[PDB]
RNA sequence: CGGUCCGGCCGGGAACUCAAAGGAGACUGCCAGUGAUAAACUGGAGGAAGGUGGGGAUGACGUCAAGUCAUCAUGGCCCUUACGACCAGGGCUACACACGUGCUACAAUGGCGCAUACAAAGAGAAGCGACCUCGCGAGAGCAAGCGGACCUCAUAAAGUGCGUCGUAGUCCGGAUUGGAGUCUGCAACUCGACUCCAUGAAGUCGGAAUCGCUAGUAAUCGUGGAUCAGAAUGCCACGGUG
C-alpha cells in the first residue's frame, strides 16, 4: 500500500488506514471511501491495484502531506512578517488564541526550567 | 358556560380560607361548584451570601411558596355572579377570572 | 458566635410579615422599592410620633399602609389634618391610590422598636447608658414581660475602646420558635460615633 | 470572528480615509479606532493607531486587509 | 467506632447462584457504582474458569479462595515511641474479604485482554497457588512469623 | 456606590428608552432583512452616530438602595446584603428561611 | 373485583392489580422482559411469587412512573406484596420475614452549601 | 365501562398514580437479658418507620484589637478650578517562576457506530420558543402554544442489545496551531462563546508528602438554576446506578 504522500498505510481497516495521511482526518476519510465506492470496515487485503488508484485520484483533490505542510507554514510566516499580534506570538512561542500565561501555557512554552 | 377562578397567594392558611368563602358563597346562592382543586406550589428558592465581605461557605437559604387554587363554577346564575362579584377577599390573594 | 435574626426565624411560626402583598417577578422589585420609599418618608416625618411598625398591603391597584403608633393623636392631627397630608404624598410615591390606617400601641414599654428608639434618643441627650438600659428593663418587667434583654454596642459614654454591654431579666428562650420574642434595632448617632441598640422582649409561648 | 453581514468600520475614520485619498497622502492619521476592519482603500496610508498612551503609525499593506487596526499596535510593554 | 459498637450490613445474595459470598466479590470488583457491568465480569470469568478447570463453578471459586485466605496478620501499634507489629489472628469473615480483595487487585495489575480474562487467569493461578494474590498471603505470613515474639 | 456612578445609570436608562426601544430596533431589524437592501443601507453606520449609553446592554443592574453592582437579584431589585436585611424584618412578602 | 396494592421506592411509584389465573405480567402495556433489560431487576419482582406460591395461579397488571431501573423494580416488589395481603392478609408473616412489606425510606440526600455533594467536603489545604 | 383514526383521545369514572390543606403515628410503650430492683444499653415482637427513624434550620457566655470605613451607615482626618466630574483608547486577561482549588486524561469496568429502556428538580413575555423549511454544522428564515400540573426550554446520561477495534502512544487522550464560519452586542485586535475541516502536545496511573467520605454516603452518570446582551470546568440545586 502507498497513497499520495509517499506514506505506506498499514493492513488495518480502510477508514483508519486513510487517516495516516496528513490532511485527512475522520470526515475526509469517510467522504473519500463514499465517493470511491469502497466499504469502511474492509482491510488492505483483497483491495487490488484497481481500487487503490481510484482512492489516489479521490485524495488528490485536497492539499495533503508536504503540499499542506508548506501551506500551513506559509500562513504562520505571513502573520509574522505582517507585524500583527498573532504573528508576534508565533515569533515569541506563546499562546496565540488569547489563553492565560500567568500559569498553564506549557504546550506552547515547552517544559519549564528554573 | 363555566367560570374559572385561579387563586394565587404566598400564605396557605389565607388562600384556602379565601377559597372557602368563594366555594360557600357559590354553593349557597345555588351553583354547581367543582373543586377547590389544589394545584402545585411553585417554590422559588434564593441563596445569598450572609457576610458583607469574603466567607463563601456561610450563606442564607430562602424560599417564596406560591400556592395555587382552582375553583370551577359550572352554573353562572345571576344570584351567584352578583354574590361573588361583591365579595371582600384577603388583599394578599390574586384572583384570575377565566370565561 | 453569630445569632439568627429573632424576628426573621419566627416568620410564619409566631411572627407576622410587615409586607403581606402578592406580586409576580414582574412588579415584585418595583413594589419592594416603593415599600422602602414609603417607609422612609413616614419614619422621617413621624420620627417624634413614636412609630413602632409599618404594615404595607396592596389590594389590587391600591396601597394600604397601617402605621402602628404609641402616639396616634400626633399622627392623626386635628380631625385628620395630618393623615390627609401623609396619604396625599404616599399616593404620589406609590403611584396607585393610598389609604392610611392607624393602629394604637397600648404598652409602648413592651414594644422592642419603641424601647430601642427610646434608648437611642436618650443616648443622644447625653443620658448614662446603664441608666437608660436599667429603666427599659424595669419598665418592661413591671408591665408583664416574661423576660427582657437590652444590648448597647460601641464607644459607650464616649470611650475610646468600644464595648458591648447588656442587661437581662427574666426568661429569654431564643431557641424556642413557639416563644413570642419581639426583637428590634436602633442606632444612636452620637458626637463620638454610632451606638447600636438591640432589644429582645419575651411575652410567653404559643 | 464576525457575521459575514457587513464588515465593521468607524464613520469618523471612514471619512478620514476618504479625505486622505482625494487631498493626497498627509502625515500619520491620528485615530483611536482599533476595532475597524482594514479595507483595500487604505493600502498605502499611514494610520497612527492608539495603544493606550501613544499613536503607533502603521504603513497599510495589501496583506493587512481584513485584519483589525489594533493588531499592529501592541498594548502591553514586556521586557 | 470509638463509643458506637456497630454490626455488619447484610447484603442480598448473588442473583445467579444465591451466594452471599459472591455478592461480596461482585461488590469488591464493582467500580463507579456499575453493578450491571461488575457481575457481567464475575460471571464471564467463572464461565471461562469452570469450563477450563472441570465444572463446579462454586467449588472452583472455593479452591482458589482457600489458597489466598490468610490465617494471621500484623497490627501496627506505637507503645513507647517505637512502632511494634503485633501478630493477630484474623476472624473468619475478614479471612474471606481479604482473600477476595487481593484476587481483584492482582487481576487488575495483570496485562491480559479483558477483566473477565484477567480474573479467570488470576483464579486459575490461585487454585494452583502460583500468582500475585497468593504471594500477598505469603508476604503477610513472613511478617507474622517474624514478629512472633510480640504476640 | 458613588453618586456619579448612580447618575451614570439614570442617563443609561433615559437614553435606552429614547432611542434603542423605538428607533435603533427599526434599523437593526432592517440590517437583518435579507429580502431588501443587500449593500446600500447605511443603517450599521447610522447606529454608531447614536449615543453609546442608549444601548440596553450598556446598563448595569445595581442595588436600588445602596447602588451595589455586585450580588444583585432581579426578583427584589436589591443586593444579597439588603435582601437579607429586608427579609429578616419581614419586608419581603412570602419570603422566609427555607429547609428541605 | 381487582386486588390492589401501591408500592414505592426512591422517586418511583408502582400500582399493582391482582386477578387469578395464568402467570402473566404486563408493565406499562409492555412485557416483563421487554421493559427490564436486566435479569436481576426481573428476579426482584418474582421474589413475592416464591414464598407465596404462583406458577400459573394469578395474573398481574402493573404500571410504574418515576425513578430508575432498580427504583421501579423495587417499587413493584412492594406493590405485589401489598396486593397479596389484600387477597389473604394471613400472608403477612411470610412477607415480613423476607422484608418486602417495609417501604425503603432511603432517598438521595440534599446537596449542602459549602460541600461539593451531600457530604463530599472540598479538599482541605493547611498551607 | 360504551366508541375507535388504536393517541386518555372522547363520553365518562372519582377507584388508583399524583397534587396540597387538615389529621393520625414511635413514647424504650410492650416482652426478654445485662445493669446497684435506678438511669441506660442490647436483642426481639408488632409496625411504613425503633430507640434524637433520615436530612435540614436552629450556633450559649465568650476567644482571635480575627474579616468588612469598597454594600450601606458612621467619629475623626485628608482633597475640594481636585483625591471631584465627563469622554475615547488601554489595563484588571501581562509571564522566568512558585503554591492552593478544580476540569479532562492516561483507556478494553474502555473508545466508536447504529438501535434502544427508566428520572428528579427548576426556568420562562424587552421571555421560553414548538412544528415546518434551509445549512454537514454552530445557526437562519417562517411562525403555533404558553405569564404556564395545559405550551416551551428538553433527546437525560450511565445502562442494555449488536457490530467493530485487540494492549499499540493505539479507532486511547485531547492540548496546541492553521483555514473557514455562526451568534450576541454601537463594537468580539488586545480579550466572548460555539461550529465545520485539518492538526493530534504532554500523558501508559504520579517522589517526599497529603485530602474527602460511615449509606442511599463514597464513587460515577447525566439535569436545571442564580448572575447574565453574550460570556461556567466555579457556585447553588436535582435525581439515576450504587
Ligand atoms: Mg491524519
Ligand atoms: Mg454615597
Ligand atoms: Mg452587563
Ligand atoms: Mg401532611
Ligand atoms: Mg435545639
Ligand atoms: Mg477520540
Ligand atoms: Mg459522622
Amino acid at each position: 500500500a502507498r497513497i499520495a504522500g509517499i506514506n505506506i498505510p498499514d493492513h488495518k481497516h480502510a477508514v483508519i488506514a486513510l487517516t495516516s495521511i496528513y490532511g485527512v482526518g475522520k470526515t475526509r476519510s469517510k467522504a473519500i471511501l463514499a465517493a470511491a465506492g469502497i466499504a469502511e470496515d474492509v482491510k488492505i487485503s483483497e483491495l487490488s491495484e484497481g481500487q487503490i488508484d481510484t482512492l489516489r485520484d479521490e485524495v488528490a483533490k485536497f492539499v495533503v502531506e508536504g503540499d499542506l505542510r508548506r501551506e500551513i507554514s506559509m500562513s504562520i510566516k505571513r502573520l509574522m512578517d505582517l507585524g500583527c499580534y498573532r504573528g508576534l506570538r508565533h515569533r515569541r512561542g506563546l499562546p496565540v488564541r488569547g489563553q492565560r500565561t500567568k500559569t498553564n501555557a506549557r504546550t506552547r512554552k515547552g517544559p519549564r526550567k528554573p | 358556560q363555566r367560570i374559572r377562578i385561579r387563586l394565587k397567594a404566598f400564605d396557605h392558611r389565607l388562600i384556602d380560607q379565601a377559597t372557602a368563602e368563594i366555594v360557600e358563597t357559590a354553593k349557597r346562592t345555588g351553583a354547581q361548584v367543582r373543586g377547590p382543586i389544589p394545584l402545585p406550589t411553585r417554590k422559588e428558592r434564593f441563596t445569598v451570601l450572609i457576610s458583607p465581605h469574603v466567607n463563601k461557605d456561610a450563606r442564607d437559604q430562602y424560599e417564596i411558596r406560591t400556592h395555587l387554587r382552582l375553583v370551577d363554577i359550572v352554573e353562572p346564575t345571576e344570584k351567584t355572579v352578583d354574590a361573588l362579584m361583591r365579595l371582600d377577599l384577603a388583599a394578599g390573594v390574586d384572583v384570575q377570572i377565566s370565561l | 458566635g453569630q445569632k439568627v435574626h429573632p424576628n426573621g426565624i419566627r416568620l410564619g411560626i409566631v411572627k407576622p410579615w410587615n409586607s403581606t402583598w402578592f406580586a409576580n417577578t414582574k412588579e415584585f422589585a418595583d413594589n419592594l422599592d416603593s415599600d422602602f420609599k414609603v417607609r422612609q418618608y413616614l419614619t422621617k416625618e413621624l420620627a417624634k410620633a413614636s412609630v413602632s411598625r409599618i404594615v404595607i398591603e396592596r389590594p389590587a391597584k391600591s396601597i394600604r399602609v397601617t402605621i402602628h403608633t404609641a402616639r396616634p393623636g400626633i399622627v392623626i392631627g386635628k380631625k385628620g389634618e395630618d393623615v390627609e397630608k401623609l396619604r396625599k404624598v404616599v399616593a404620589d410615591i406609590a403611584g396607585v391610590p393610598a389609604q392610611i390606617n392607624i393602629a394604637e400601641v397600648r404598652k409602648p414599654e413592651l414594644d422592642a422598636k419603641l424601647v430601642a428608639d427610646s434608648i437611642t434618643s436618650q443616648l443622644e441627650r447625653r443620658v448614662m447608658f446603664r441608666r437608660a438600659m436599667k429603666r427599659a428593663v424595669q419598665n418592661a418587667m413591671r408591665l408583664g414581660a416574661k423576660g427582657i434583654k437590652v444590648e448597647v454596642s460601641g464607644r459607650l459614654g464616649g470611650a475610646e475602646i468600644a464595648r458591648t454591654e447588656w442587661y437581662r431579666e427574666g426568661r429569654v428562650p431564643l431557641h424556642t420558635l413557639r416563644a413570642d420574642i419581639d426583637y428590634n434595632t436602633s442606632e444612636a448617632h452620637t458626637t463620638y460615633g454610632v451606638i447600636g441598640v438591640k432589644v429582645w422582649i419575651f411575652k410567653g409561648e404559643i | 470572528r464576525s457575521l459575514k453581514k457587513g464588515p465593521f468600520i468607524d464613520l469618523h475614520l471612514l471619512k478620514k480615509v476618504e479625505k486622505a485619498v482625494e487631498s493626497g497622502d498627509k502625515k500619520p492619521l491620528r485615530t483611536w479606532s482599533r476595532r475597524s476592519t482594514i479595507f483595500p482603500n487604505m493600502i498605502g496610508l499611514t494610520i497612527a493607531v492608539h495603544n493606550g498612551r501613544q499613536h503607533v503609525p502603521v504603513f497599510v499593506t495589501d496583506e493587512m486587509v481584513g485584519h483589525k487596526l489594533g493588531e499592529f499596535a501592541p498594548t502591553r510593554t514586556y521586557r | 467506632p470509638r463509643r458506637r459498637v456497630i454490626g455488619q450490613r447484610k447484603i442480598l445474595p448473588d442473583p445467579k447462584f444465591g451466594s452471599e459470598l459472591l455478592a461480596k466479590f461482585v461488590n469488591i470488583l464493582m467500580v463507579d457504582g456499575k453493578k450491571s457491568t461488575a457481575e457481567s465480569i464475575v460471571y464471564s470469568a467463572l464461565e471461562t474458569l469452570a469450563q477450563r478447570s472441570g465444572k463446579s463453578e462454586l467449588e472452583a471459586f472455593e479452591v482458589a479462595l482457600e489458597n489466598v485466605r490468610p490465617t494471621v496478620e500484623v497490627k501496627s501499634r506505637r507503645v513507647g515511641g517505637s512502632t511494634y507489629q503485633v501478630p493477630v489472628e484474623v476472624r473468619p469473615v475478614r479471612r474471606n474479604a481479604l482473600a477476595m480483595r487481593w484476587i481483584v487487585e492482582a487481576a487488575r495489575k495483570r496485562g491480559d485482554k479483558s477483566m473477565a480474562l484477567r480474573l479467570a487467569n488470576e483464579l486459575s493461578d490461585a487454585a494452583e497457588n502460583k500468582g500475585t494474590a497468593v504471594k500477598k498471603r505469603e508476604d503477610v505470613h513472613r511478617m507474622a512469623e517474624a514478629n512472633k515474639a510480640f504476640a | 456606590a458613588k453618586q456619579s456612578m448612580k447618575a451614570r445609570e439614570v442617563k443609561r436608562v433615559a437614553l435606552a428608552d429614547k432611542y434603542f426601544a423605538k428607533r435603533a430596533e427599526l434599523k437593526a431589524i432592517i440590517s437583518d432583512v435579507n429580502a431588501s437592501d443587500e449593500d446600500r443601507w447605511n443603517a450599521v453606520l447610522k447606529l454608531q452616530t447614536l449615543p453609546r449609553d442608549s444601548s440596553p446592554s450598556r446598563q448595569r443592574n445595581r442595588c436600588r438602595q445602596t447602588g451595589r453592582p455586585h450580588g444583585f437579584l432581579r426578583k427584589f431589585g436589591l443586593s444579597r446584603i439588603k435582601v437579607r436585611e429586608a427579609a429578616m424584618r419581614g419586608e419581603i412578602p412570602g419570603l422566609k428561611k427555607a429547609s428541605w | 373485583n381487582q386486588y390492589y396494592g401501591t408500592g414505592r421506592r426512591k422517586s418511583s411509584a408502582a400500582r399493582v392489580f391482582i386477578k387469578p389465573g395464568n402467570g402473566k405480567i404486563v408493565i406499562n402495556q409492555r412485557s416483563l422482559e421487554q421493559y427490564f433489560g436486566r435479569e436481576t431487576a426481573r428476579m426482584v419482582v418474582r421474589q413475592p411469587l416464591e414464598l407465596v406460591d404462583m406458577v400459573e395461579k394469578l395474573d398481574l397488571y402493573i404500571t410504574v412512573k418515576g425513578g430508575g431501573i432498580s427504583g421501579q423494580a423495587g417499587a413493584i416488589r412492594h406493590g405485589i406484596t401489598r396486593a397479596l395481603m389484600e387477597y389473604d392478609e394471613s400472608l403477612r408473616s411470610e412477607l415480613r420475614k423476607a422484608g418486602f412489606v417495609t417501604r425503603d425510606a432511603r432517598q438521595v440526600e440534599r446537596k449542602k452549601v459549602g460541600l461539593r455533594k451531600a457530604r463530599r467536603r472540598p479538599q482541605f489545604s493547611k498551607r
